[PDB]
């Protein structure tokens, strides 16, 4: 903790929904989704948990989709798999 | 209140109505919040088997029969694990889906399996009966089974919601076993062999051809 | 930015095709309202020698090649602060999103030099391949029909890494338009699904209207086992289709065998081919083929009806019925044998032989073409 | 002579042990380590809300690499130590790798485990092994994880 | 063309019969090459033209010659990794239901696999990269 051996110091503060929509803009990117995905509400439905949760809820939803061997997985399975994902955070 | 086994039992029976009422979207979403609540929580297996046959019987009615096949198969090893009755529709519930998948002939490899003997019926013999008419390709003997299982087949209105679908597969599964003789045909005579007007026979297969 | 482009490229698009449509006017009137704005300078020279004199826009182009060159030396008043401490070449990397303004303000030229500039510059593809779509985008326009088989697969080349679905089915409505846009209806049919779970861009906001877009070019390439899986994609029009009153209509009585009203709502869908662009390159190779295929549907479902059954039922006009029947006999197609005399249409059946070596000795003929042809010019 | 690196592979004959070729690309083990590591690469655009962040790290070590005369004109020290903290792998494994992504650097995030350890050197007294790989990689980076 | 037809003379001679194990790592260039031995050293020798020299660039098993020690021929696959599928002898024939339900405990993980396994082009077009491998872990 000597001052000149941190030159500088960054941390990374747990990311809110402002954060998170560039985040499943950038996760789901990947992802075989339908027409309209309205991430803006599971976005908000995300409570800021980190910055890997939601990598796991997106790629958790896909999880549902290959389940009933779906060709893209609606809103419908990215918000149950977020239940999911929040089911870890809450044990 | 956060009352998760509550919640699951009040959303499947809210699917369940708006399933009666023929509203397929709105049940479709009350199971899927159902399955998201149950996956937070321990379900016990009866209500679990719950799930397993409504969502087999949403899958089956949106005629994506493998799903609910799947789907039912969990049913029947749940409820068979609780020896509840309830077991007994899965059964039926699941030889519909097979008999649908034009699988017909594994109705009597299911039949003889030592879960299905546990519980010889005679819906069962509805079920192995009317495997029979489709293996065969001859429609008759569906009204036969018809006729002969109506406290089987009718009153239950999931299964009669598919009897105009397997009826219709039925008709054209004989009819092409009919044609096969031939390559040229009246239609007249196709119609006494199958003793239905020559004016139907004439618009279905044209349909067929169309299909 | 390119994504109104659409905006200007149909506009003027409808403007200069079907003989101008109609009273050329109201076209040159709403694109003059976008062209003097928003620092439209190069695109538009010969558009104007296409419109009228308009006498005076030299202070309509001054007041704009000024306020080009503010956005451009301004360009010239960052290149050198973001060169003094280097970001990750923040010269690049600020025109890199704004070579796209010098591409819809420039031709091409100050798009492809700065393109294949920060094309080097990132080192992960998630802006390259967005570089590329842009690529494709201009290849449009000045329908560079050479230059997207390039970068296609240069697309195409970096999806397999990721998923990129975005950037997957995306890609997939670019090969989709461009199958359409010129004659290979075949891939437009491969798009369709891709429609079915795609998104609204600026260019097609509407998803009803890219909706019934699928369905024209679906009649065409599936038969009716696969008109099943139309009718599976119908029940995704009593999705979309179902706001339509004109496609719904008209794809379903194909369907319902609904044969006299078929033409109704065909010559319909024709005149609005027509005045369509992108279309109007092959309206007329579209219903001549739509003609075909709802003449033997009928057909093939008897051994033989006689010719004045198909007026009442099918579309008036006896003799009508006459000529065009005996001008597709006779293009080899259509599989039956109209007599005239006893007034009767008779089919046939053939073997799926003596057509099938028909295309082959097209194609034999061709390469062979092309082979000799290539043996004399090399080798002096 | 001078083309046959030291350090490097060079045919042998058998019957006399003479130079009979070179081989060409035998073996680099920093980037064997490297492989063992399995650092996942990223990209400066795939950061994921931190843009702050990111021109501080640029700001914090990058701006000696595009502009090393930057400092020069101010006279003030080259940057040494950057640490990435916070909630664990909130992005901040992702920002460095983007780091070394959009700076071309040398990345080597080591976890002292012990199979690494034969590469670096036979005892790894001191912590000096890793510098004599990096020491000839100038352009290179270290990161280490909690 | 007589003589060259003695061209298989050349195949007769290498492959002669007291061939011994070997693992191609590499070549210098053709007709050259760089061998991996299982005598816990390695030999470059020149190489067997009368062989596909695109088999298998990265591993394999391959001849040498008892003095030569050069490839002459290259077998099969031969390892001491035992018969993996030993049908009924390697099969455990257990009921899928294993000590207790686990109904979430592995067997959603073992669904994934056999997804990533079977459905591969479930696992493909999705494009969520399946996981790599099962590494099982738990208490004793």
């Amino acid at each position: 903790l000597r001052p000149g051996r941190i030159d500088r110091k960054i941390e990374f503060p747990n990311p809110t929904e402002e954060s998170r929509f560039d985040i499943l803009k950038i996760h789901s990117r990947r992802m075989n989704l339908m027409r309209g995905i309205d991430l803006k509400k599971i976005g908000d439905k995300m409570n800021g948990a980190s910055g890997a949760e939601l990598k796991s809820v997106c790629t958790e939803a896909g999880m549902f989709a290959l389940r009933e061997r779906r060709i893209h997985v609606t809103q419908e399975d990215f918000e149950m798999a977020v239940a999911k994902v929040m089911k870890k955070d809450t044990d | 209140l956060d009352d998760k086994l509550l919640l699951v039992d009040i959303e499947l029976l809210e699917s369940k109505l708006h399933f009666s009422l023929r509203n397929l979207p709105k049940a479709k979403a009350a199971l899927t919040a159902a399955r998201t609540a149950a996956n937070a929580i321990y379900v016990p297996p009866a209500q679990q088997g719950t799930i397993d046959l409504q969502s087999g019987i949403l899958h089956a009615e949106e005629k994506d029969y493998k799903t609910g096949y799947s789907y039912f198969y969990e049913a029947f090893e749940a409820f068979n694990a609780l020896e509840d009755p309830r077991a007994v529709y899965s059964l039926k519930y699941m030889l519909l889906c097979k008999v649908m998948v034009n699988q017909a002939d594994d109705v009597a490899g299911i039949i003889s399996s030592k879960a299905g003997l546990q519980y010889l019926g005679p819906d069962l013999d509805a079920m192995k009966a009317i495997a029979d008419a489709y293996s065969k390709r001859s429609l008759k003997l569906f009204e036969a089974s018809l006729v002969n299982f109506k406290a089987q087949l009718q009153e239950d209105p999931i299964i009669h919601r598919h009897l105009s679908s397997l009826y219709d597969t039925l008709l054209e599964q004989n009819l092409c076993r009919l044609i096969e003789p031939f390559s040229k045909v009246e239609i007249s005579h196709i119609a006494e062999l199958i003793e239905l007007p020559v004016d139907h026979v004439e618009r279905k297969l044209s349909q067929m051809i169309l299909d | 930015s390119q994504n109104e482009h659409l905006k200007l490229a149909n506009k003027i698009f409808h403007l200069t095709h079907p003989d101008v449509e109609d009273i050329e006017k109201v076209s040159l009137k709403e694109e003059v309202l976008s062209a003097i704005k928003s620092d439209f300078m190069v695109s538009l020279y010969e558009t104007l020698a296409g419109n009228g004199v308009l006498e005076l826009d030299q202070a309509l182009l001054d007041s704009m090649r000024q306020s080009i060159e503010d956005e451009l030396k301004k360009l010239d008043e960052k290149i050198a602060d973001a060169e003094e401490n280097l970001g990750e070449s923040e010269v690049r990397e600020a025109h890199l999103a704004k070579s796209l303004f010098y591409i819809r303000i420039g031709d091409k030229d100050k798009a492809l030099e700065q393109l294949k500039v920060t094309e080097t510059k990132t080192v992960a593809v998630g802006q390259k391949m967005d570089l590329v779509f842009f690529t494709l985008q201009v290849g449009l326009f000045d329908m560079d029909f050479d230059l997207i088989s390039r970068s296609i697969d240069k697309a195409k080349n970096l999806f397999e890494e990721g998923g990129d679905w975005e950037r997957k089915n995306r890609l997939k409505v670019y090969e989709g338009l461009y199958c359409m846009s010129t004659r290979d209806f075949k891939k437009a049919a491969s798009l369709f699904l891709d429609s079915i779970s795609t998104f609204t861009t600026y260019e097609l906001f509407p998803y009803d209207t890219f909706i019934f877009y699928t369905v024209l070019t679906s009649i065409i390439s599936l038969d009716r086992v696969s008109l099943k899986q139309k009718v599976v994609d119908a029940p995704e029009i009593l999705t979309v289709i179902g706001k339509i009153p004109y496609l719904s209509e008209f794809l379903n009585s194909l369907y319902d065998c609904q044969y006299k009203s078929f033409f109704s709502a065909f010559a319909g869908l024709t005149e609005q081919i027509k005045f369509d662009r992108y279309l109007h390159r092959h309206f007329r190779y579209y219903m001549r083929e739509v003609r075909t295929v709802v003449y033997s549907q009928f057909l093939e479902s008897y051994k033989s009806v006689t010719i004045e059954a198909m007026a009442k039922a099918f579309g008036v006009t006896v003799e009508f019925i006459d000529l065009e029947l005996s001008r597709f006999i006779a293009a080899g197609k259509l599989h039956c044998k109209i007599d005239k005399v006893v007034g009767v249409l008779e089919t046939n059946r053939p073997d799926a032989k003596n057509a099938l070596y028909q295309a082959t000795i097209k194609q034999g003929d061709f390469l062979l073409n092309r082979i000799q042809k290539l043996s004399r010019v090399i080798d002096l | 002579i001078t083309k046959l690196t030291p350090t490097t592979r060079v045919a042998l004959r058998n019957d006399s042990y003479v130079l009979h070729l070179v081989l060409p690309s035998k073996v680099d083990p920093l980037v064997n380590l490297m492989k063992v590591e399995k650092v996942p690469d990223s990209t400066y655009d795939m950061i994921g809300g931190l843009d702050q962040q990111i021109k501080e790290i640029k700001e914090v070590i990058e701006l000696p690499i595009k502009h090393p005369e930057l400092f020069e004109s101010l006279g003030i020290a080259q940057p040494k130590g950057v640490l990435l903290y916070g909630p664990p792998g909130t992005g901040k494994t992702l920002l460095a790798r983007a780091v070394a992504h959009h700076t071309d650097c040398t990345f080597i995030r080591v976890s002292g485990s012990e199979l690494v350890q034969k590469y670096i050197g036979e005892g790894s007294r001191m912590v000096r092994e890793l510098f004599v790989m990096a020491r000839e990689h100038a352009p290179s980076i270290i990161f280490m994880d909690e | 063309k007589r003589e060259h037809l003695r061209a298989q003379e050349e195949v007769k001679r290498i492959q002669s019969v007291p061939l011994v194990i070997g693992q191609f790592m590499e070549m210098v260039d053709q007709n050259n090459g760089i061998v991996g031995s299982t005598t816990g050293s390695n030999y470059y020798v020149r190489i067997l033209s009368t062989i596909n020299r695109e088999l298998l660039k990265p591993s394999a098993s391959v001849a040498l010659h008892r003095h030569s020690n050069a490839l002459v021929d290259v077998l099969p696959p031969e390892a001491d990794s035992s018969i993996s599928l030993l049908s009924q002898s390697e099969k455990p024939d257990v009921s899928y239901n294993d000590i207790g339900g686990c109904d979430i405990q592995k067997q959603e993980i073992r669904e994934a696999v056999e997804l990533p396994l079977t459905h591969h082009d479930l696992y493909k077009q999705i494009g969520i990269d399946p996981p790599r491998g099962v590494l099982l872990y738990g208490p004793p």
